[PDB]
RNA sequence: CUUUAAUGUUUGAUGUUCUAACGUUGACCCGUAAUCCGGGUUGCGGACAGUGUCUGGUGGGUAGUUUGACUGGGGCGGUCUCCUCCUAAAGAGUAACGGAGGAGCACGAAGGUUGGCUAAUCCUGGUCGGACAUCAGGAGGUUAGUGCAAUGGCAUAAGCCAGCUUGACUGCGAGCGUGACGGCGCGAGCAGGUGCGAAAGCAGGUCAUAGUGAUCCGGUGGUUCUGAAUGGAAGGGCCAUCGCUCAACGGAUAAAAGGUACUCCGGGGAUAACAGGCUGAUACCGCCCAAGAGUUCAUAUCGACGGCGGUGUUUGGCACCUCGAUGUCGGCUCAUCACAUCCUGGGGCUGAAGUAGGUCCCAAGGGUAUGGCUGUUCGCCAUUUAAAGUGGUACGCGAGCUGGGUUUAGAACGUCGUGAGACAGUUCGGUCCCUAUCUGCCGUGGGCGCUGGAGAACUGAGGGGGGCUGCUCCUAGUACGAGA
RNA sequence: GUUUAUUAAAAACACAGCACUGUGCAAACACGAAAGUGGACGUAUACGGUGUGACGCCUGCCCGGUGCCGGAAGGUUAAUUGAUGGGGUUAGCGCAAGCGAAGCUCUUGAUCGAAGCCCCGGUAAACGGCGGCCGUAACUAUAACGGUCCUAAGGUAGCGAAAUUCCUUGUCGGGUAAGUUCCGACCUGCACGAAUGGCGUAAUGAUGGCCAGGCUGUCUCCACCCGAGACUCAGUGAAAUUGAACUCGCUGUGAAGAUGCAGUGUACCCGCGGCAAGACGGAAAGACCCCGUGAACCUUUACUAUAGCUUGACACUGAACAU
RNA sequence: CACAGGUGGUCAGGUAGAGAAUACCAAGGCGCUUGAGAGAACUCGGGUGAAGGAACUAGGCAAAAUGGUGCCGUAACUUC
RNA sequence: GGGCGUUAAGUUGCAGGGUAUAGACCCGAAACCCGGUGAUCUAGCCAUGGGCAGGUUGAAGGUUGGGUAACACUAACUGGAGGACCGAACCGACUAAUGUUGAAAAAUUAGCGGAUGACUUGUGGCUGGGGGUGAAAGGCCAAUCAAACCGGGAGAUAGCUGGUUCUCCCCGAAAGCUAUUUAGGUAGCGCCUCGUGAAUUCAUCUCCGGGGGUAGAGCACUGUUUCGGCAACAACCCGAUGCAAACUGCGAAUACCGGAGAAUGUUAUCACGGGAGACACACGGCGGGUGCUAACGUCCGUCGUGAAGAGGGAAACAACCCAGACCGCCAGCUAAGGUCCCAAAGUCAUGGUUAAGUGGGAAACGAUGUGGGAAGGCCCAGACAGCCAGGAUGUUGGCUUAGAAGCAGCCAUCAUUUAAAGAAAGCGUAAUAGCUCACUGGUCGAGUCGGCCUGCGCGGAAGAU
RNA sequence: GCCUGGCGGCCGUAGCGCGGUGGUCCCACCUGACCCCAUGCCGAACUCAGAAGUGAAACGCCGUAGCGCCGAUGGUAGUGUGGGGUCUCCCCAUGCGAGAGUAGGGAACUGCCAGGC
């Protein structure tokens, strides 16, 4: 009849949420089709090709707000 | 073209059939206690033989009168006079704004005739009935394939066929029992 | 030597003639006072036929097998892998034969970088320019655009234009995410070499998420890895790469359709059919509002548009009970209960003169048709009756009867199929078991007890049986009525 | 006449008759690895195979598809022969790079190649098929009749609501008080039709359907009677079944239809003759239905093979000649 | 099974009869290896049934009926 | 740099757990293959013997007469044909009943078909299993046949069914995910058990740090939706009102993730290794899809119970309420639930409701049942009910209609007279008439009316042992 | 401290509209343009050399609440644990407690460097 299927798991989302020990790299955040959700910020940026925040140094998580217009925006200061 | 556009189709001409014999039925000098007989009796005024619909008006007082309310104060000798060139060719009175028309019944000849005709039509009807329900089915089958039914949809939609078939046979059935019940009382 | 010959000679292609292999189920002779067989002679045929090995065709004649799963029983229909949204209860993740769409690719630029740009739409004013081109302004503000679905995203634009380019590079990879696993994804940074930029810096393909196939068996290129005495070589390994709508998309084979009512086995009431059960949408019965018809008049009788229930009772849904068997429909025989009562009984209203009706209330005592057609139930029809009630009882009743319908095996028709066969089509034919232990009924005895033992006659607690009704007459041809 | 010994006697098989087709005799064909044998001590007025099934009048159109028959010019094609090119090795050549003869090898396949298939023609008493939209009419109508589009060609005679018609108890007539059956018609043949024969047909039939006279206990509606059981006594003496029984009704409950649970009603203990409503009574691990990567036999243009039939090459297999 | 089944050939009296049918007998052989009572429902096999006469039933199932010799006489149709 | 390694003791017996090859816990197919035994039954055929009472019909041919040119032809008689007729034996098997633990593993009884023929019968023979024979039913081939019987391969295979035997002690599941010619089977993970390691690992509460777009709400957006406003029928826009799983300019509880802390908890946690079983779940609560917000329905998320838990409660009732059974007791307190009798505990106390057996089944709607409460209108300038009387004129309003005069219907519904008086509320007439009504005046003497907030009852309420 | 420019914090009670306003300091326009560089046409923009002029535009200020925006207290919806009635809904205890709307707020505040008074 049409109506079926559907898409597999592709989790996505908050896998560091807050300040964590947040190694080399963790993920703090992997919800892809996504730039404004969560914004490269701070000493953690990447954000691969799949817009998947990146998270650099070690250390805490910030999940914070700044700049023109909302804007999520993810960094990891020092802990 | 889905099932119920086909089970539409079938309704629609099994009923254009059925308004054929309807009118057919009507064709016929019953009892004439109606004016099921006169309601077409067209009546030629303004050069035209405009049919009582907009001209001149009539009834039946009783089972064995009718009356011709002619509207126009000059029309009540039109349908008068055109009481003839047809079935009827009567010769009414002339009293008032309404002509007069007795109604009595036949002679057992044209009981015959009358009879045979009256069950005659009717057969004719339902033939014509079942060669519409065969053709729903024919065009049900087609479906079948196209629209990839099942054969419980299909089965579902044959019975539904049959259904709205019977129905319109009841209509005949019950239609020339009554022109009938009249014309053979 | 190079074209075309002539003889020669070879060697194939045919085709003729021959005899001498080989055939002879022609004739004769001997073994032999055998039709076998063998030898001999003669005739016919003759390198043919035929046979062996190899080989192309044909080959259900025969043989071995295959002919998927999901599924609100199975089948039919549909589906099977991947992406998007909702379902999904604000982490991840979740089911349905749930509600809606898409993918099996496309790009040498539609990739990289540097530099620059920013819409849709409306208003107004402008040659041909009008609904809708191009132009000017103003309003407007991601409502545009995005290679293709949907979601999220995008102005520092990923959206748009151009210059120059090849980072759609090679080797690796801290650390993570996501999977049962195989595996899939994100990834800063390091080494070598690129490109773009003045530079910081950006680039390991595309805004991201679909655009896909494991293994095996092999093909190709490279390599001094290995190489069966040694040197090579074949082959093997390693690196790169090619071949599968294996799509039933974790891919059983390189290779696979059906029939069975001629059937058979192992299992299931995990799972259909019958009847029970849950449910009551549907069905049937009832009530609510009251526009209308009823001349007048909603509610005598009926009742639109819509509203609320009751029963278990139709059509259904579910699959809980039976598949180590609960015999189907109708008839017969015998029933028993309900009341939504068909007749008879008692009433209210009446569009109830009477006689007859209509509708509602009460009432279950009793009673409640013979036939024609068909297996019917039912139904139609004939003719009766005071009436020919509706329903529950495993659609009451086969360890009580029938076996006409209906599912075995025979056969034929129409129809479908190449066909075996098939049909919720038809047609002619077609085995119906049980000695009753227990309960329960119908009868009938034997014990004991009723407080001394007997023969009788009762009382009557209770229980059962029966409860139908026509017609005629008298009242009175009166009441009533215009009469009839 | 024959048939499912043991639920089918028939409309089924057979039949004489008809037709097609194969077979020249060491026949076709069949049993058989073969020898041999049947066919037949027969020989085309014979024998085998197939279908139709006396007889009467008959047996239409289609050869596209499959099969069979003939052609076989051309295209494609087996084994066979093996051209030709390539590779491995190595004598020699060379300080080396590489090049490399001959031989041996591995590979490559020119070329030669029959039937078959394609192709050409035929063939239906061979397997088979015999029209769709719907074309143009007394109110509408309706579209049997038949235009047009396409077929290999579009059902001729005869028959038709039939052993074939779904709607269906079609419609009409007959028979009956009343007839879903029956008989005679109509034709709208869902979906007859000409040897998987069409329509008829005297006679025949334990054949299907309908009707009538006779006849009756078939029935209204059962009554009496004669015998064999049943009942009683004496002798002999089974069966299936069976967890255990101190084996009641109802209403509810409950794995959803209770002798056994709850409530309640009832009921002194035990036989004998009868009856079958219940013990989802007894009997057979349901035969229907589904399932098992179960079985069997059967079918076919499922797959893979194979006997048989058939093709060519080499061998047994030789001598000449013409081209 | 001391089983109402199956089993080939031969013989062939009397009366009646077409007859190896049939009924009664001859020669001959038997009473069938549980008996005695009773005179119930019901089952089995029979006999007779008022009036009706297929109303039965799926269906005249089963019953009842017909039944010989001679003579008279006999339809559609017909392959005579 | 990264992977795999590197200061882990191995090894050989003995006992046990598991696995592999084997029949591999035991019993059981339908079947497949190999070699033999069977034509004393039956099916065909071959050879040689036997049988068919009686009764009927009467073909061909022939003779004679007629007839013909001769033939045809004809008629008597003679003759004796036939898958010919009736009917015993003999063969067969259409119907009914009875038998059905039979007299009998197909018969008995009464009928029935053939009975000189494709007939029937005795003896012996010949065809053998994928084979035979078959007037064809898959029929028959020794009570067996869609492939005989006997022995063997053989303990075929059986992801299926059943069955699995002594005692005590401890722990204790799953009925899910993902693959699967897989779906009632398996395998990895999950959950159980046992061993060995290791940390304040893990849990609860508190506090701290987080992302959230669910409930709800809202309507800018995407759609949908009305009502008004500026459109030779209407969108756009504006204000007012709603709706949403695939709407969001808002937004919880709360779950989840991380950090710190105390207490408690026989480590509850993680890792590795020996043994598993289990991948049919069911009901109830809550959030949902589907279904009819039907089902003891179905598919998910999550919690509880049964499964795998007895005891008390709900009459009886796996799942619901309470509550987790080591054992013994003729001892106490309680939970849920109860305290008139069956039946343990109050005919308990105070105050109020109900009067229907409501309690002890059921809706829309209906009603002066009844308890309570806030309030409003009329009222001795007489309310309220009853009683007397009144209720007119233009006008029969206009239209319509046969007629419509208050009263079929449409429109209008004013004015005059007044204490009051509708161009009229119902009945009624053909239309008028007539009757009653609104209303008003008097009589009457003290209350009256219906709305509302709330408690309990009544009707609506028909089924089968 | 007044004014201005550059760079940020914070991002609507920081914005929009409307009215007023500031100048040869700063900025803005503005002049000139062969050239540096630039226009898929234009010195419009970028770019360079710089008067004359003016704050007109823009920009920055100030005022103004019409449109945004922030926004309670209280009540309402929902909801966690416990209990209760119940036709799919709701009630009670107790924690958490919106959204909308109302009151009201509101014409940003702030740091670093530089240049003018
Ligand atoms: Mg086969
Ligand atoms: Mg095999
Ligand atoms: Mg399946
Ligand atoms: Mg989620
Ligand atoms: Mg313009
Ligand atoms: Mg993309
Ligand atoms: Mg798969
Ligand atoms: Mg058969
Ligand atoms: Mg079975
Ligand atoms: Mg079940
Ligand atoms: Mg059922
Ligand atoms: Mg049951
Ligand atoms: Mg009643
Ligand atoms: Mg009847
Ligand atoms: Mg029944
Ligand atoms: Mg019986
Ligand atoms: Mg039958
Ligand atoms: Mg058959
Ligand atoms: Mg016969
Ligand atoms: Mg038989
Ligand atoms: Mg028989
Ligand atoms: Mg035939
Ligand atoms: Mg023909
Ligand atoms: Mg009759
Ligand atoms: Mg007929
Ligand atoms: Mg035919
Ligand atoms: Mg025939
Ligand atoms: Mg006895
Ligand atoms: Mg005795
Ligand atoms: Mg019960
Ligand atoms: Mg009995
Ligand atoms: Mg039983
Ligand atoms: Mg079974
Ligand atoms: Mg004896
Ligand atoms: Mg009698
Ligand atoms: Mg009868
Ligand atoms: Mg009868
Ligand atoms: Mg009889
Ligand atoms: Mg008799
Ligand atoms: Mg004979
Ligand atoms: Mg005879
Ligand atoms: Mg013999
Ligand atoms: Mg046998
Ligand atoms: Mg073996
Ligand atoms: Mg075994
Ligand atoms: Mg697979
Ligand atoms: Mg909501
Ligand atoms: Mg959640
Ligand atoms: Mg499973
Ligand atoms: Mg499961
Ligand atoms: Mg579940
Ligand atoms: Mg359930
Ligand atoms: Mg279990
Ligand atoms: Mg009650």
């Amino acid at each position: 009849g049409g109506s079926t299927r559907n898409g597999r798991d592709s989790e996505a989302k908050r896998l560091g949420v807050k300040r964590f020990g947040g190694e080399s790299v963790l993920a703090g955040s992997i919800i892809v089709r996504q730039r404004g959700t969560k914004f490269h910020a701070g000493a953690n940026v990447g954000c691969g090709r799949d817009h998947t925040l990146f998270a650099k140094a070690d250390g805490k998580v910030k999940f914070e707000v700044k700049g023109p217009k909302n804007r999520k925006f993810i960094s990891i200061e020092a802990e | 073209m889905t099932l119920k556009e086909l089970y539409a189709e079938t309704r629609s001409h099994m009923q254009k059939s059925l308004e054929v014999l309807e009118h057919n039925l009507a064709g016929l000098r019953t009892g004439r206690a109606n004016p099921a007989l006169l309601l077409h009796l067209k009546v030629e005024y303004y050069g035209a033989h405009v049919p009582l619909n907009q001209i001149a008006t009539v009834t039946a007082p009783d089972p064995r009168t009718l009356v011709v309310q002619s509207w126009d104060q000059n029309a009540l000798k039109a349908i008068e006079k055109a009481i003839r060139d047809s079935d009827l060719g009567l010769n009414p009175s002339n009293k008032g704004d309404a002509l007069y028309i007795n109604i009595p019944p036949l002679t057992e000849e044209r009981r015959k005739d009358l009879v045979r005709a009256v069950r005659q039509y009717a057969e004719e009807g339902r033939v014509a009935i079942r060669n519409i329900r065969r053709e729903a089915l024919d065009k049900l089958k087609k479906l079948a394939k196209e629209l990839h039914l099942s054969e419980d949809e299909t089965k579902r939609a044959e019975a539904e066929i049959q259904k709205i078939t019977d129905e319109f046979i009841a209509k005949a059935d019950q239609l020339a029992e009554k022109k009938e019940q009249e014309i053979l009382g």
